């Protein structure tokens, strides 16, 4: 089966601009969609945004319009996030996943079917 | 954020149902609902497929249904291994996915 | 079909009349297309050829 590979520890002050990578191992990176999620301690699963690795097109949640940008790098086959303007309220566990299949005929970006999960990375901002 | 009971109780052998309720524009218009168990101290798990389908190589003890603007996870008899936080997600407004908080299953 | 979730906006130009145009297309990428069964198609072309 496939195994995702995430980044390591990140410790920053407010105003961090943290870069978080996720490099899949096993499937072709330009085949399935990419979703990012956050899980704060005590809260549930909050979805961040999806990326189309074919053309780089993304769409994020409503409360991140400016703080969260997502880019691709298809030479290696990984994906990068950039978390701008973080405060100490954003201490949370981040998840990397593998979304639905990129087709040329129908939208399947929003399907909540998340087959695979990364191990999870913790950011601390303080 | 998919209105959900925070916890559910029940002794072994009891069949419980965990429901999530949302708005009719999000839940009723599209049959896209999922259920993910996260066992304590682990990553989430993938156990329910589409609105009422199952992934490859998963037990048949869980199923579901969508009724009006809410849906529920049909759970068979409980046991010691079912002590986990269940989460529900479904199609959001336009092109996003909405997820709930959790249901902490307490086996009696 | 034209699969893409599309939006609409309008602009008033001078008095009275408004103009309509596409507002946005919320994120995914479209392909206009027409799917026809091949089975039926091959059956048809040969029947025509016979006549
Ligand atoms: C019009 O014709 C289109 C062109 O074929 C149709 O597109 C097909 O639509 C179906 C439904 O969306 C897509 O189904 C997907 O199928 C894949 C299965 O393929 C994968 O697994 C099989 C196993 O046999 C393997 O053979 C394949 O190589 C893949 O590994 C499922 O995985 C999906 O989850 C989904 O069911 C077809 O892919 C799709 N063909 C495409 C995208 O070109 C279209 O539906 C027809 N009608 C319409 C509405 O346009």
């Amino acid at each position: 089966q496939v195994q995702l590979v995430q980044s390591g520890a990140q410790m920053k002050n407010p105003g961090a601009s943290v870069k978080v990578s996720c490099a899949p191992s096993g499937y072709t990176f330009t085949d399935f969609y990419i979703h990012w999620l956050r899980q704060a301690p005590g809260q549930g699963l909050q979805w961040m945004g999806w990326m189309n690795p074919q053309t780089g097109r993304t769409n994020t949640a409503r409360n991140f319009q400016g703080r969260v940008t997502m880019t691709r790098d298809t030479s290696i086959g990984t994906a990068y996030m950039e978390l701008r303007s973080l405060t100490s309220d954003d201490t949370a566990i981040y998840y990397c996943t593998t979304g639905g299949w990129i087709s040329l005929y129908y939208d399947s970006s929003y399907y909540p079917n998340f087959d695979h999960w990364g191990q999870g990375t913790l950011l601390t901002v303080s | 954020a998919l209105t959900q009971p925070a916890s559910v109780s029940g002794s072994p052998g009891q069949s419980i149902t965990i429901s999530c309720t949302g708005t009719k524009y999000d839940v009723g218009s599209h049959d896209l609902v999922s259920w993910y168990q996260q066992y304590p101290g682990k990553v989430p798990k993938y156990m329910i497929y589409e609105v009422n389908k199952r992934p490859s190589g998963v037990s048949n003890r869980f199923s579901g249904s969508k009724s009006g603007n809410t849906a529920s996870l049909t759970i068979s008899g409980l046991r010691a291994e079912d002590e986990a936080d269940y989460y529900c997600c479904s199609f959001g407004g336009s092109a996003t996915v909405v997820c709930g908080g959790g249901t902490k299953v307490t086996v009696l | 079909t034209r699969p893409n979730n599309n939006t609409r906006k309008s602009v008033r130009i001078g008095p009275g009349q408004t103009f309509y145009a596409t507002g946005d297309i919320i994120g995914d990428i479209k392909q206009a297309h027409c799917n026809i069964s091949e089975e039926k198609w091959n059956d048809t072309l040969q029947k025509v050829g016979i006549e």
